[PDB]
């Protein structure tokens, strides 16, 4: 069960990681007016 | 469970039935253009 | 029974269930994931992932 | 037999020597399961011809 | 031209047949996970204790249930409000047992769906829209945390949150009345007018719109070929439908403003179905509908009955007999 | 052969009196000075084999005593019944108004 | 049909003296009912013990009957068990015990009146549904 | 076989989102 | 060190009875002119097994592990009663009160689930004769009762029961009822069980016993709708003991 | 008599399926 919760935990990490960076990754100039 | 055992040929015929049908038109539509 | 498949899985190594069942009378054991329903699952899976490839291709 | 008039060379009785027969390996000694004795348009599995065996 | 650059690129493309974006990070696999967890509970889960007594609920298909009455049970009263993930149970066959499946799908269905939301104002961002369409699915998506997570929050208790199934929902509905007179309370009005309403406007704006289209093509073909995708030119008359329908009432009871009617068409079941989604968060709290019961009397004191004490018959009949068994002391205090 | 027990146990004085050995303390307010002290020590002592026993509970004041007395014709004794006397129902039988 | 003395007209004690209230005291008393005793015993039911109830009849069989004016009255000072056994003044609102239920501390003697004339008067207007509970709502 | 059919035809349904979706006539403009 | 109640919450710790310490390896002994009682029994089962149906001719199936699923929920616990001495020496436990019984659903392989009430209720145990010492070699033998695991109130899922409910199958009008009779006809089940305590550690000086229990009892019958199970159940317990 | 129950659908299914097959092909044989 253990290796479960551990299992489930990294996959949950690694998956909020993605979308913390994503938006800190300049997602203000992602648009297709003006950029920055 | 003790079920209606016409149901299943109901169901089936309900289904294929107006399938069937609808697909008869497409494909004689798609071979018109 | 009329078991068919069922048998194939005994013939090589598969013979518990995830209910705790063997086909050879003994209660109480883990097959782990390689039993009757994860043979099944397996397949169902397998089957799905073929699908998409056939598509691509 | 085999086994049956080997107990009975033992000496036990006849209740004995055939009470010893295992229920599975009488039951192989029964047409029922033989895989010959079907029709083609019978179907389902073979409890459903003479049923479920219960005892020998 | 770096791989994280790259990945960014891809993730928030708008080539992509289904748009990603960071919202979908999250949505794509919460969603998964509810959805396969949904399909094998629907189908095959043992029986659930959602009251807590001993007593499982069969739910799924494959233990005497067709598609009506089958339904994802929630888990225990025994559980209350407690986190129950599976690495929580001593078997899988123990968290079956008390109604683990529910938790997980729920919550991983409240995620995604939320990521909807933001999924949709990502999206209207990428394409240089408007972005207040998420606004609008914002009412569908507080009316689900309402039955699925707020109203558990203030009973106690998730085995008191919606089941997921046909029969379970109706089941829901019936409690609800007994113990918050839903039925009398005005948010839950104000719903009913949100989504009859929506209903009216929808035939009404279909209607109009219906009635006006241009003759572009002969009898022999759909009307629907009159128009092409992306066609500049309106393709129906908006003053004869502002003639028609200013005279079927009066002239200034009809939109001629297209942008207008339209938010019209936004605002009506939007915020109705706010209020009805704040009239189940607020009756997680108990502050229920109007209570008439016994309000008419008679100069020497008879009840005078109305129809709110028939109402109350009804209600006292399904109160007493819910959960017949979870009951022990005189009031179900939640 | 199947029969409901308490459904017979009506047909029965436990249908027409309070049964000393069964029916649930409640009852005992129907007559003057029986509730809660004599109930509550009445129902303790069950079960009884004639409706006289009561008058034999240790400790009895001679006042607790005339009031048994004046109520034994509102009694009863017939042979416990398992389904009304398990799970504490003499005490809290389910019902309340 | 109304408020007449007939049904205002209520026993004072046990001798079988009775007493009519006006419509002034019924309703005062049930206000004052509402104030301090509608918490436990809307309808005539008590919410916390259930088996016990506000109906005549019961009042009747309880010891110091209460059934009238006077049992009534002292039952507010000094509260007893059902069998008057013991006292409860501690578990239960009175005058004796104003002091830990601060409701009771400005009730007047006049206000003890019509709080026992209304719990009285009601089941002559109810009926079965003073003390009968949800089944006769 | 009551379970087979309900579980056959919300396969049908799936089915047949994939191919709304990924095989639709393309919408084309003007 | 003595635990707190916000020091256990949470922990699974309040299902378990106190252990004695592995040098507890005493003697208490027993003045037949004092009396006694137990202040405090414990019970906790560790394994749930179920006695299987053979089917067949003369095999009597064996006892077959189980899964529990119920959770943290199953030991007796806070007993007490009479612990006499008789004119042989012999000790008798007689149970008075105390939490006695905790309904418990185990599951077989198959997915069958069997809900029982384990309990000791009225339970009477005995000791050998001439015992005068209470030892690591000491055994009470006992037997106790097991009252229906639902009571008289229980209505079942159409609305049926015994002290309340309906009394047919009122889905099915005309339906006749002569079959339906066995799950109309609800019945109270009254049943005896059999226990054994071994006791293995004994605090001489504190009077705390401990050791190990086997006890063999009925399962749940759903008032008479299906026939029983034997169930075997095993575990540890803890009791201490005080001069009455 | 005591028939099989399947075989209603069997022999239903057995006709309506290859039949459709062939009146699909020819349909869209002819619209061409
Ligand atoms: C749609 C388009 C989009 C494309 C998407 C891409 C495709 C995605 C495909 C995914 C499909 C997934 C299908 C999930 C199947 C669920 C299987 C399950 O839950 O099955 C799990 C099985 C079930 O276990 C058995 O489950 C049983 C449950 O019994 C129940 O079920 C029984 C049979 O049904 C009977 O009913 C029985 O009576 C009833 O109680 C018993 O409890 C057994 O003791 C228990 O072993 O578990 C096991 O033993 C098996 C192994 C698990 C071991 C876990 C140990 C920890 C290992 C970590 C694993 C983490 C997972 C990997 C992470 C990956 C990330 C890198
Ligand atoms: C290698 C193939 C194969 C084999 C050997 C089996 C064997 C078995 N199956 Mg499985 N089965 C299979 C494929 C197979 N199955 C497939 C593909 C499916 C999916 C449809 C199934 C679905 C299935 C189910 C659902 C069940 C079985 C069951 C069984 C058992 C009994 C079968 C029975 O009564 O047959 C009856 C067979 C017939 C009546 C034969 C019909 C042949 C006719 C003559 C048609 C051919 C005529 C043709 C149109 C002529 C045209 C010629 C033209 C050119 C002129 C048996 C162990 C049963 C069982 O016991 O389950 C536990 C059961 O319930 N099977
Ligand atoms: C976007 C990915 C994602 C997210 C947000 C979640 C979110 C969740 N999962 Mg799910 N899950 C996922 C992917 C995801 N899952 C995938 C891919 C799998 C298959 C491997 C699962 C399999 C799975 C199981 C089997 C269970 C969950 C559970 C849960 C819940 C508890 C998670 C937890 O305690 O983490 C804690 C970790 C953190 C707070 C890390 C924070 C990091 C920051 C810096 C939560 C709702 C559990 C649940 O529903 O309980 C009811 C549960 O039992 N998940
Ligand atoms: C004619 C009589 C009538 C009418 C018109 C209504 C109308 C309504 N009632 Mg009332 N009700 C009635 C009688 C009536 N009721 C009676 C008699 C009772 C008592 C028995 C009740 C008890 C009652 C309760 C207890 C509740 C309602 C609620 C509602 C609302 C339901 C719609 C809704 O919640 O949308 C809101 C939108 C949603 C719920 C949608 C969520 C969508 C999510 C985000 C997406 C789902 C994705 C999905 C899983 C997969 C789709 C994708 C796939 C197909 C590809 C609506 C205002 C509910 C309410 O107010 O909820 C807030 C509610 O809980 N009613
Ligand atoms: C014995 C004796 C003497 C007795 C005396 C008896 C006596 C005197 C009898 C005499 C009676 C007498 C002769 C009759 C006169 C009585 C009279 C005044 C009748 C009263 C009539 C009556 C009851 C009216 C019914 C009330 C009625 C329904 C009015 C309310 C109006 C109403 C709800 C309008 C909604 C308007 C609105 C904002 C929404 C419409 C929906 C909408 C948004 C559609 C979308 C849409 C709109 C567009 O606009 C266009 C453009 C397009 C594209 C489009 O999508
Ligand atoms: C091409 C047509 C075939 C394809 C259509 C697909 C089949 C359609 C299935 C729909 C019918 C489903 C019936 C299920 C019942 C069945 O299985 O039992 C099968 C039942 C037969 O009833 C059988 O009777 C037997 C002894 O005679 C036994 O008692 C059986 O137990 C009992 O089931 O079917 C019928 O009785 C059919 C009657 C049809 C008449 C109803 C019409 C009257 C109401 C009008 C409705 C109009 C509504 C308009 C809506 C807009
Ligand atoms: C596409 C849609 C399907 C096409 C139309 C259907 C055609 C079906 C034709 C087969 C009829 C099946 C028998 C009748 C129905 C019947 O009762 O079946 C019902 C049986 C099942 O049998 C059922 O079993 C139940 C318990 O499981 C109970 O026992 C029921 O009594 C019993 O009916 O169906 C099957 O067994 C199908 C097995 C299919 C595999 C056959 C193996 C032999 C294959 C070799 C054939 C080679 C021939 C090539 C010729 C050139
Ligand atoms: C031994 C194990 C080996 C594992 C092997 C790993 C193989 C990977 C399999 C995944 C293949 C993915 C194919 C995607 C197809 C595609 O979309 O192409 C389309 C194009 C190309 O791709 C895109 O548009 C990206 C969009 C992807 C969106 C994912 C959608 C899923 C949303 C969740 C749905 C939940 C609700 C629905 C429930 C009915
Ligand atoms: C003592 C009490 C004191 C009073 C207290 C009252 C407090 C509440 C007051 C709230 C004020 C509301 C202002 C609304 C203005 C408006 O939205 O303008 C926006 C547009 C602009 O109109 C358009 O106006 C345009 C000009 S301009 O944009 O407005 O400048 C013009 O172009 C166009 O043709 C014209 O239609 O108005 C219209 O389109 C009509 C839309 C109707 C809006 C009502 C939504 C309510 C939904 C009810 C949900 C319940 C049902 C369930
Ligand atoms: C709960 C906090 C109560 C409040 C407030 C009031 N009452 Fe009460 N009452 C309560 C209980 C639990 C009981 C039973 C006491 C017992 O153990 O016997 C009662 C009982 C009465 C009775 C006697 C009923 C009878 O003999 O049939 C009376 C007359 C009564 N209570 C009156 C009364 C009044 C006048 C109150 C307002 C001042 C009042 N109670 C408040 C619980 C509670
Ligand atoms: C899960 C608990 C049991 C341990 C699992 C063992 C590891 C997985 C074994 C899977 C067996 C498949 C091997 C044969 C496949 C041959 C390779 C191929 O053709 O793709
Ligand atoms: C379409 C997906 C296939 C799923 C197959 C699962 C079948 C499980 C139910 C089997 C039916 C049980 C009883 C059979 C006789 C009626
Ligand atoms: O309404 Mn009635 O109240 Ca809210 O709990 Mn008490 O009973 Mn039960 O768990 Mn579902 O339900
Ligand atoms: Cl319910
Ligand atoms: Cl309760
Ligand atoms: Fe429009």
């Amino acid at each position: 069960m253990e290796t479960l919760k551990i299992t489930v935990y990294i996959v949950v990490t690694f998956f909020v990681l993605l979308f913390v960076f994503g938006f800190l990754s300049g997602d203000p100039a992602r648009n297709p007016k003006r950029k920055d | 469970m003790e079920v209606n055992q016409l149901g299943l040929i109901a169901t089936a015929l309900f289904v294929l039935v107006p399938s069937v049908f609808l697909i008869i038109l497409y494909v004689q539509t798609e071979s018109q253009q | 029974q009329g078991m068919f498949v069922l048998p194939f899985m005994a013939r090589l190594g598969v013979t518990g269930s995830w209910s705790g069942w063997s086909i050879t009378g003994e209660t109480g054991i883990d097959p782990g994931f390689w039993s009757f329903e994860g043979v099944a699952l397996a397949h169902i899976v397998l089957s799905g992932l073929l699908f998409l490839a056939a598509c691509w291709h | 037999n085999r086994r049956v008039q080997a107990s009975l060379a033992s000496g036990a009785t006849l209740e004995e020597a055939w009470s010893a027969i295992p229920e599975k390996l009488a039951f192989y000694d029964y047409i029922g399961n033989n895989p010959a004795k079907g029709g083609l348009f019978r179907t389902g599995p073979m409890n459903k011809g003479d049923g479920i065996a219960q005892a020998w | 031209a770096n791989l994280w650059e790259r990945f960014c690129n891809w993730v928030t493309s708008t080539d992509n047949r289904l748009y990603v974006g960071w919202f979908g990070v999250i949505m794509i696999p919460t969603l998964l996970a509810a959805t396969i967890c949904f399909v094998i509970a629907f189908i095959a889960a043992p029986p659930v204790d959602i009251d807590g007594i001993r007593e499982p609920v069969s739910g799924s298909l494959l233990y005497g249930n067709n598609i009506i009455t089958g339904a994802v049970v929630p888990s225990s009263n025994a559980i209350g409000l407690h986190f129950y993930p599976i690495w929580e149970a001593a078997s899988l066959d123990e968290w079956l047992y008390n109604g683990g499946p529910y938790q997980l799908i729920i919550f991983h269905f409240l995620l995604g769906a939320s990521c909807y939301m933001g999924r949709q104002w990502e999206l209207s961002y990428r394409l240089g829209m408007r972005p207040w369409i998420c606004v609008a699915y914002s009412a569908p998506l507080a009316s689900a945390f309402a039955v699925f997570l707020i109203y558990p929050i203030g009973q106690g208790s998730f085995s008191d949150g919606m089941p997921l199934g046909i029969s379970g929902t109706f089941n829901f509905m019936i409690v609800f009345q007994a113990e918050h007179n839903i039925l009398m309370h005005p948010f839950h009005q104000l719903g009913v007018a949100g989504v009859f309403g929506g209903a009216l406007f929808c035939a009404m704006h279909g209607s109009l719109v219906t009635s006006s289209l241009i003759r572009e093509t002969t009898e022999t073909e759909s009307a629907n070929y009159g128009y092409k995708f992306g066609q500049e030119e309106e393709t129906y008359n908006i003053v004869a439908a502002h003639g028609y329908f200013g005279r079927l009432i009066f002239q200034y009871a009809s939109f001629n403003n297209s942008r207008s009617l339209h938010f019209f068409l936004a605002a009506w079941p939007v915020v109705g179905v706010w209020f009805t989604a704040l009239g189940i968060s607020t009756m997680a709290f108990n502050l229920n509908g109007f209570n008439f019961n016994h309000s008419v009397i008679d100069a020497k004191g008879n009840v005078i009955n109305t129809w709110a004490d028939i109402i109350n018959r009804a209600n006292l009949g399904m109160e007493v007999m819910h959960e017949r068994n979870a009951h022990n002391f005189p009031l179900d205090l939640a | 052969e199947l029969v409901n027990v308490v459904d017979e146990k009506l047909g029965t004085a436990y249908g027409e009196k309070i049964d000393l050995n069964n029916t649930n303390i409640a009852a005992f307010i129907q007559y003057r000075g029986l509730y809660p002290t004599l109930a509550k020590l009445i129902v303790k002592n069950a079960p009884y084999e004639s409706v006289e026993d009561v008058l034999n509970i240790p400790g009895l004041t001679e006042r607790q005593k005339q009031i048994l007395r004046e109520n034994l014709e509102h009694f009863t004794v017939t042979e416990v019944e398992t389904a009304l006397v398990e799970g504490g129902d003499r005490y809290n039988n389910g019902l309340y108004k | 049909a109304e408020l007449t003395p007939e049904v205002l007209t209520v026993p004072l004690n046990s001798e079988g003296k009775t007493i009519t209230l006006t419509e002034k005291q019924y309703l005062e008393g049930k206000r004052l009912f509402q104030y301090a005793c509608a918490s436990c015993h809307v309808g005539g039911i008590t919410k916390t013990n259930p088996s016990l109830d506000l109906r005549t009849e019961t009042l009747a069989l309880a010891t110091p009957p209460r059934d009238n004016i006077e049992g009534l009255v002292d039952y507010m000072k000094n509260p007893t068990t059902y069998d008057g056994e013991q006292e409860i003044a501690e578990v239960h609102p009175s005058l004796r015990s104003a002091d830990i239920f601060p409701k009771m501390r400005n009730l007047t003697e006049k206000d003890l009146v019509a709080i026992a004339g209304h719990i009285l008067v009601e089941p002559k207007i109810l009926g079965d549904k003073w003390g009968g509970g949800k089944v006769y709502y | 076989m009551e379970t087979i059919t309900y579980v056959f035809i919300f396969a049908c349904i799936i089915a047949l989102f994939f191919f709304a979706i990924f095989f639709r006539e393309p919408p084309r403009i003007t | 060190q003595t635990l707190t109640y916000d020091d256990i919450v949470g922990t699974g710790l309040a299902n378990k009875c106190p252990t004695l310490d592995d040098t507890a390896r005493g003697a208490y002994p027993i003045d037949s002119s004092q009396t006694y009682r137990i202040a405090r029994l414990c019970l906790q089962p560790t394994t749930f097994l179920v006695k299987e149906e053979p089917k067949n001719k003369r095999q009597e199936a064996e006892f077959v592990p189980t899964k529990l699923v119920t959770r943290e929920t199953t030991s007796l616990d806070q007993i007490q009663g009479e612990l006499k001495v008789n004119s042989d020496g012999s000790l008798t436990f007689v149970e008075e009160d105390g939490i006695d019984f905790q309904p418990v659903t185990v599951q077989m392989a198959g997915g069958e689930r069997i809900p029982l009430l384990f309990t000791v209720k009225n339970l009477v145990a005995s000791t050998q004769p001439n015992v005068t010492s209470i030892t690591t070699s000491t055994d009470f033998k006992g037997e106790f009762n097991v009252p229906s695991y639902r009571t008289a109130n229980f209505l079942d899922p159409k609305g049926r029961g015994l002290a309340s409910g309906y009394d047919s199958a009122i889905a099915l009008p005309q339906a006749k009822e002569e079959e339906l009779a066995r799950a109309n006809v609800k019945r109270f089940s009254l049943t005896k069980g059999q226990i054994s305590l071994n006791v293995a550690k004994v605090d001489g000086r504190t009077g705390e016993i401990a050791g190990t229990f086997e006890s063999e009892q009925l399962s749940d019958d759903d008032m008479g709708a299906h026939e029983p199970h034997e169930v075997k159940i095993q575990g540890v317990f803890y009791a201490s003991i005080e001069p009455a």
